[PDB]
RNA sequence: GCGAGAGACCGAUAGCGAACAAGUACAGUGAUGGAAAGAUGAAAAGAACUUUGAAAAGAGAGUGAAAAAGUACGUGAAAUUGUUGAAAGGGAAGGGCUUGAGAUCAGACUUGGUACCGGGCCAG
RNA sequence: GCCUAGACCGAGGACUGCGGUUUUUACCUAGGAUGUUGGCAUAAUGAUCUUAAGUCGCCCGUCUUGAAACACGGACCAAGGAGUCUAACGUCUAUGCGAGUGUUUGGGUGUAAAACCCGUACGCGUAAUGAAAGUGAACGAAGGUGGGGGCCCAUUAGGGUGCACCAUCGACCGAUCCUGAUGUGUUCGGAUGGAUUUGAGUAAGAGCAUAGCUGUUGGGACCCGAAAGAUGGUGAACUAUGCCUG
RNA sequence: GGCGAAAGACUAAUCGAACCAUCUAGUAGCUGGUUCCUGCCGAAGUUUCCCUCAGGAUAGCAGAAGCUCGUAUCAGUUUUAU
RNA sequence: UUGCUUAAUUGAACGUGGACAAUUGAAUGAAGAGCUUUUAGUGGGCCAUUUUUGGUAAGCAGAACUGGCGAUGCGGGAUGA
RNA sequence: AGCGUGCUACUUAUACUUCACCGUGAUUGCUGUUUUGACGCUUUCACGAGUAGGCAGGCGUGGAGGUCAGUGACGAAGCCUUUGCUGUAAAGCUGGGUCGAACGGCCUCUAGUGCAGAUCUUGGUGGUAGUAGCAAAUAUUCAAAUGAGAACUUUGAAGACUGA
RNA sequence: UAACGAGAUUCCCACUGUCCCUAUCUACUAUCUAGCGAAACCACAGCCAAGGGAACGGGCUUGGCAGAAUCAGCGGGGAAAG
RNA sequence: UACAAACCAUGAAAGUGUGGCCUAUCGAUCCUUUAGUCCCUCGGAAUUUGAGGCUAGAGGUGCCAGAAAAGUUACCACAGGG
RNA sequence: CUGCUACCA
RNA sequence: GGCAG
C-alpha cells in the first residue's frame, strides 16, 4: 500500500464522487447564451446603459 | 494513446508481466496508508521521517491574509525601477534628486538585503526593511522610508 | 504445516559480485569528520593565516 | 561455448543522435559531424555529443555566468559558446562587449547582449568564424541546482529534501526528525 | 416532462431489457422476475398450365438480371453430415526431418540481336 | 625435401595492396573460379500437396522443488470475453517561453461546442528558518586547495585559463547554547565576539506550461467468485398452533 | 418474528433465522483465467521489520534511460612483504 | 601559519620553493572506467561432491562452501529435473 | 559378447576448426564527386540458451484528419479452394469459383483493438446411438363398414373386468 | 412394579430352502423384429509385463506381441460417473 | 567506545573517574505528569487565573519495532490447502 | 490489611 | 488509586 519514495497524496475519492462528477460541456453554450441574454437586455433598454 | 502501452504488448503472454507466483491480487498489505506503524514502517521511516506525531501548538482560524509579505532584495531592487529611465537614473541620481521605489506599491511587504546595489542614491519605501538590507542602502547614498 | 527452509547464504556470493564487490573510492582529502573538536578548531586559524600570507606573497 | 568475461551485446549507453525530431537541429548535427569528422579539432567533437544531450543535461546558461567566464584572465576578447539557452540575470551592473554563440537567447538576454556593443550568433555563424573552435570558451549551466535533484538520494541522515506535498509544521517534522519525538534521522 | 440540433459513440450475442403486436410472451400465491425475435426481389412479377402421387410433394414449365433469391428467402463460415472421387489402414491417430512415387505449379532461346554470334540451366 | 589418392566449398565483383619472376611500366599460383565440351529448354531442374519407408516425437494450459501423470480445466465449433478511465502525483523524454511562466473562471470575436483575440487576479517559481514571537542570505575577483573537458601559448613534454561535476577546508542566513557595548519606561535593548550543535538554506537564479511511456495512491479499478451484514417490502394455497362453522 | 405434546422441528420442494428488491460490481493476503510476431538483456526463493509464518514493506538480484570521461586505474587470480 | 602542543626556537596539521620522468619502481588480464535516476519480477525452493548437526535410519529434518536444476534444449547413463 | 589389465583402429553432440548466410554489439571511411536516401551507404571484428520480468522493432482490427483527382455493378466487401508468390514471423499480395454495393494503399490521430482454455457467456452441433428404453392396474378375438392406407375408427358378434 | 410396547436383549417349543446344496416351474423383462427414441459422460484415446517417473502408466523406455466387421453377457481396470 | 566544552572528587603527583573489570539486565507515536527556560501563543487591545507550545525525564506496551479482547459447535457455512 | 468504589498511555 | 474498619 505503502512503495518507493514517492510524495504521500491526499485523494478524497472514498465517498460515492461519480455519482457528483459535475463536466461542464456547456461552457461554450453557457459562454453564447450569456452574450445574447447580455445583447438583449441592452437592447432592450437602449440608450440607457446596462 | 493506448497503442503505445504495454498491455498491447503483453497480449499472447499469459499474467500480463504480473508474475505466475505473486499473482496480480486485489489489495495485499492494505489500503492506501495502512500499517504505516506496522508493516510499511521500513518504508515511511526511510522516506518520509517525521511523519507522525504532533509538533508546535494549534491556530484556530489562522488567517493568512495577516501573514502576506512577499520578499524582494537588493540585487533585485532596481527592478521596480522604470526600464525606459533606469540608465537615466543610474547616470543622473544625486542625493538633491534620487528615484524612488515603492516596493508595497510593486507587491512586497519586506525588504532583503541579498545582493549589491549600485553605488547610486535611492529612496526605498517599505513596510519592513531587514538590518542589512538598510545598512546597504544607506551606505550608497540612499534612504529606508517606512510606510504602512 | 507451515515449517519452511529457516535460514541460507546460498547464492549470496553470486548476487554480491555480479555487479560487486566495489572498493571505495579515494580521495586526496579525506572528510575531517570525527577528528578532534581542538585540533580541527586550530587547524581552522592556522589555514586561514596560511591563505593570508600566501595571498600577500 | 564461451566464458563470457563481461556482458553481450551491450549499447554503448551515449546518445548517438538528438531525440529531438527538429529538423534544424538536426542540420546544426549535420554540419558539426562533419566538422567532428574531419577537422580533427576536439571542439567539434564536443559539440557533436552536447547536440545530442536532453533538456534538463543543457542547463540555461545566465549572462551572469557569461559575465564571470570571460573574466577570466586573458578570456575577455574569447567566443562564449552555449550549446542551449542564454537566459537574462537582472542582477547584473554591468555586462561586457562580447560574441556569443548559443542554440536560444531568450529576449533580455539577446537585448543585452547587442545593447553592450556584442554579439548573438548561432553555432552555424560559429562554424564559419571558428571552424575548429579557435579562441572559443564552452560554457555549461549548473546541472545539480535543478529541483528534482534535491531528492536525489535521500534517506537516513543523508540531508536531501523528501517529497511532499505540503509545508509546514504539521508535515514530517515530528518522529525521526526530532529527539523529543522519539529519535532523529 | 415538452420541443430541437448534434457526435472520432454501438451496429441486431452490440446499442436501452426492448430496432419487431417489449415491459410483450412466459414464470411465481405474492412482492417481483422477464426473454427470444431485423434483411426475397427494383417490382410478387409469390410459380398459370401439364404430368406422377391419397396427399404433402416431385418432374416439366413459367416469372425474374439472378430461383447459385421460392417466403424452411441477401451473402450462407465452422462444428457435424450424405454422395462421388482419391488414398491409407495387423491393439489409436496425428507430428518433425529425409528421400522415393503420384498430383499440382513454375521457369530464358530472354522484349535475345544478325545460317551464324552469343546467352540460360544441368552435367563431364 | 619429393611423389601421390579422395571429399566439401567458390563468398567477392573495374583498378588500387603485399610479394614473386623479372627475359618487362611486363607477367604470376601473389587482397575469394575459371576454361572447355556435351545435353536440355513439350523438358533434365526446383517447390508444395498426398502417401510409403527410416528415424525421432507422451497432452496442452496451470499451480509447483518437481506434470505425460493415477493433480486440476478442456466433447466440438462459431460469435463475445479480461490492466481501463479519472483526480492527484515521482522519474525520464519532447516542445514553447524563460526570472518568469500558465490565453480558454471569465470577456471579446466567430464561417458558432471549432478557429482567432484579451487581461486583472490567482497558482507555481524567484528565500529560508523557527513551535512561535520573529529574524532573514558577498571578508575576498561570490573564497582557498587537489582534479577537471575544452580553449590559449607551445614544440615529446611543459605553461596559462579552467565551465559542468567530484573530494575537501572555509564564509553568509535562520534555529539552539554562551558572551553581554553605548543606552534605558531598570527591564528592556542586544553591539561585539564565540560554540565536537542544527535546517528540506545562500554562495551570478531555473522554472512554469502542454504532451508521451513507465510507476504510485483513491476509486467497481485486470476479469469472474464467498460464507455474511444492512434497508424496505411479500408470503400461513404447504405446514405448526388456537379459534368459528360443518 | 411466528408456531412448536420439543425434532432446532415447521413457517409454499426454501429454515441453527423464509422469500423478494435494493445497498452491491459488498470485501477477499485465497482459487481460476488473462488474447499478435520477432529481436536484445535477464532473475528470486536471501537480509531486516511487521498479530509477521499462503501476505507486505525494505535491501539484494534484473531491465531501461542515460551522463562524465577515454587507458585514466580496475580484477571472485597469482607473486613478494607483513 | 596557528588561538592546538612543547621547558623550548619543540612538535602536530596544512602549506610556499627545489630535486628525483617513462623499468614511475611485481605478475597476468582488462568488449574501458566512473557516476546517477527510475522501475519490474522475486522473497515456498530443490539436487550433487565435500564439511557438518539431530535421528537406528529415511527419496528424513537442519546448516557451510562451491556447482547445478528451477529457467535448459543437445550427445551419453536403456528409461530418469 | 564375463572379470582384471595393456594396445591399435574405428563410431559420433546443437561442443571444437574452416567456410557461407541471418541478426545483435562494436568498428573503418564517405561533401570543391553530395550525387534527388547521411534516421543513408560502406570496412572490419566479435558474439547469439532462457522461465518470471524489462525494453526495442514490427504484423493485424474498428473509427478520425490528410493524401492517392486510388479500386468498384465491365463486379466492392465477404466466403471456398494442392493457383501460386513474398516475409524468420505476426501476415501481405495473387489465380479460379461464389457473390452483389461498397472498399482500400500511404502520412498521421484514436481506441470498447488480436483468444484455446477462465466447471468462461450465448447460440449451434456431435460421439454415445437407432442405444437405454417404450414391461404396474387379468384381455382380447372374428367379421362387416369407412377409408389411399385399419392391431388402435365405427357397427355387429363374442370373451372379460370394475362388482353399488 | 400388574398392564401395555412395530422399543433393546437371551433361552425354549412349533415352523420352515436361512443353511447343508441345490433343483424345478409360472408371468413380466432382458432377447429378436416394426414404429418411436433420450441421457450421464467425452484432453486425445483405449492389449500386456518390467523399468524409471509426482515413489501404482493407455501413451515414455525395453520386451511380449499384433489381422477386418462384430452380438449377448459381465463387472477386473478406466486410481470410471455423480 | 573515544573526544570537545564545563564543573567536581581523589591523590604528593603523574594521573584516574561520564556508574558497576568486560561480554545480558530492557521500551515508540498519542495521552498524562514533573523539571527547565520563566521564554513563545491564546490571533480587536490589555491585566491576572486557566490553557496551549519549546527542551529533558517518568508513568508501557515481556506477542518485548509496542491491537483494547472469553468459550462452544456432534446444527453448521465459505475461500482455499495435498 | 478485608470490603466497596475508580480505570485513554 | 480513593474511602473506611
Ligand atoms: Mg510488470
Ligand atoms: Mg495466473
Ligand atoms: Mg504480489
Ligand atoms: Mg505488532
Ligand atoms: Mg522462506
Ligand atoms: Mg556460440
Ligand atoms: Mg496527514
Ligand atoms: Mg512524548
Ligand atoms: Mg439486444
Ligand atoms: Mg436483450
Ligand atoms: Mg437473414
Ligand atoms: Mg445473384
Ligand atoms: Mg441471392
Ligand atoms: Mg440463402
Ligand atoms: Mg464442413
Ligand atoms: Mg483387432
Ligand atoms: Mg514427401
Ligand atoms: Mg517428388
Ligand atoms: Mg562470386
Ligand atoms: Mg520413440
Ligand atoms: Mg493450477
Ligand atoms: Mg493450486
Ligand atoms: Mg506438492
Ligand atoms: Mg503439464
Ligand atoms: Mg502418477
Ligand atoms: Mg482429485
Ligand atoms: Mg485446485
Ligand atoms: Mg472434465
Ligand atoms: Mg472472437
Ligand atoms: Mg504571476
Ligand atoms: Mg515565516
Ligand atoms: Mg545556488
Ligand atoms: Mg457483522
Ligand atoms: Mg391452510
Ligand atoms: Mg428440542
Ligand atoms: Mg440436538
Ligand atoms: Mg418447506
Ligand atoms: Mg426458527
Ligand atoms: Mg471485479
Ligand atoms: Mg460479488
Ligand atoms: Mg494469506
Ligand atoms: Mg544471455
Ligand atoms: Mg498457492
Ligand atoms: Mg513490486
Ligand atoms: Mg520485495
Ligand atoms: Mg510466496
Ligand atoms: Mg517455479
Ligand atoms: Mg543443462
Ligand atoms: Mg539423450
Ligand atoms: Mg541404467
Ligand atoms: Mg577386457
Ligand atoms: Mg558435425
Ligand atoms: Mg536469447
Ligand atoms: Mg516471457
Ligand atoms: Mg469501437
Ligand atoms: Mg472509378
Ligand atoms: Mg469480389
Ligand atoms: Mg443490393
Ligand atoms: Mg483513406
Ligand atoms: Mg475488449
Ligand atoms: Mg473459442
Ligand atoms: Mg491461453
Ligand atoms: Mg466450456
Ligand atoms: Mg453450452
Ligand atoms: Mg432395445
Ligand atoms: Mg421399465
Ligand atoms: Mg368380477
Ligand atoms: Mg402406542
Ligand atoms: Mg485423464
Ligand atoms: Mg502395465
Ligand atoms: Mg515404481
Ligand atoms: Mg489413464
Ligand atoms: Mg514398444
Ligand atoms: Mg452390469
Ligand atoms: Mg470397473
Ligand atoms: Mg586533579
Ligand atoms: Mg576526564
Ligand atoms: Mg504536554
Ligand atoms: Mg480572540
Ligand atoms: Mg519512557
Ligand atoms: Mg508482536
Ligand atoms: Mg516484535
Ligand atoms: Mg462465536
Ligand atoms: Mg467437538
Ligand atoms: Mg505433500
Amino acid at each position: 500500500a505503502i512503495s518507493k519514495n514517492l510524495p504521500l497524496l491526499n485523494n478524497h475519492f472514498r465517498k460515492h464522487w461519480q455519482e457528483r462528477v459535475r463536466v461542464h460541456f456547456d461552457q461554450a453554450g453557457k459562454k453564447a447564451s450569456r452574450r445574447q441574454s447580455r445583447l438583449r437586455k441592452a437592447a432592450k433598454i437602449a440608450p440607457r446603459p446596462i | 494513446p493506448t497503442r503505445l502501452t504495454k498491455t498491447r504488448k503483453h497480449r499472447g503472454n499469459v499474467s500480463a508481466g504480473k508474475g505466475r507466483i505473486g499473482k496480480h491480487r486485489k489489495h495485499p498489505g492494505g489500503r492506501g496508508k495502512a500499517g504505516g506503524q506496522h508493516h510499511h514502517r521500513t518504508n515511511l521511516d526511510k522516506y518520509h521521517p517525521g511523519y507522525f506525531g504532533k509538533v508546535g501548538m494549534r491556530y484556530f482560524h489562522k488567517q493568512q491574509n495577516h501573514f502576506w509579505r512577499p520578499e524582494i532584495n537588493l540585487d533585485k531592487l532596481w527592478t521596480l525601477v522604470d526600464s525606459e529611465k533606469k540608465d537615466e537614473y543610474l547616470s543622473k541620481s544625486s542625493a538633491s534628486a534620487a528615484p524612488v521605489i515603492d516596493t508595497l506599491a510593486h507587491g512586497y511587504g519586506k525588504v532583503l538585503g541579498k545582493g549589491r546595489l549600485p553605488e547610486v542614491p535611492v529612496i526605498v519605501k517599505a513596510r519592513f526593511v531587514s538590518k542589512l538590507a538598510e545598512e546597504k542602502i544607506r551606505a550608497v547614498g540612499g534612504v529606508v522610508e517606512l510606510v504602512a | 504445516m507451515a515449517k519452511s527452509k529457516n535460514h541460507t547464504a546460498h547464492n549470496q556470493t553470486r548476487k554480491a559480485h555480479r555487479n560487486g564487490i566495489k572498493k571505495p573510492k579515494t580521495y586526496k582529502y579525506p572528510s575531517l569528520k570525527g577528528v578532534d573538536a581542538k585540533f580541527k578548531r586550530n587547524h581552522r586559524y592556522a589555514l586561514h593565516g596560511t591563505a593570508k600570507a600566501l595571498a600577500k606573497a | 561455448g564461451r566464458d563470457h568475461t563481461s556482458k553481450q551485446h551491450v549499447r554503448s549507453g551515449h546518445r548517438t543522435a538528438p531525440k529531438s525530431d527538429n529538423v534544424y537541429l538536426q542540420l546544426l548535427v549535420k554540419l558539426y559531424s562533419f566538422l567532428a569528422r574531419r577537422t580533427d579539432a576536439p571542439f567539434n567533437k564536443v559539440i557533436l555529443k552536447s547536440l545530442f544531450l536532453s533538456k534538463i543535461n543543457r542547463p540555461p546558461v545566465s549572462v551572469s555566468r557569461i559575465s564571470r567566464a570571460l573574466k577570466q584572465k586573458g578570456a575577455a576578447e574569447k567566443t562564449i559558446v552555449v550549446v542551449g539557452t542564454v537566459t537574462d540575470d537582472n542582477r547584473l551592473l554591468e555586462f561586457p562587449k562580447a560574441t556569443i554563440a548559443a542554440l536560444r537567447f531568450t529576449a533580455g538576454a539577446k537585448d543585452r547582449i547587442l545593447k553592450n556593443g556584442g554579439e548573438a550568433i548561432t553555432l552555424d555563424q560559429l562554424a564559419l568564424r571558428a571552424p575548429k573552435g579557435q579562441n572559443t570558451l564552452i560554457v555549461r549551466g549548473p546541472r545539480n541546482s535543478r529541483e528534482a535533484v534535491r531528492h536525489f538520494g535521500f534517506g537516513p541522515h543523508k540531508g536531501k529534501a523528501p517529497r511532499i506535498l505540503s509545508k509546514g509544521r504539521k508535515f514530517e517534522r515530528a518522529r525521526g526528525r526530532r529527539r523529543s519525538r522519539g529519535f532523529k534521522v
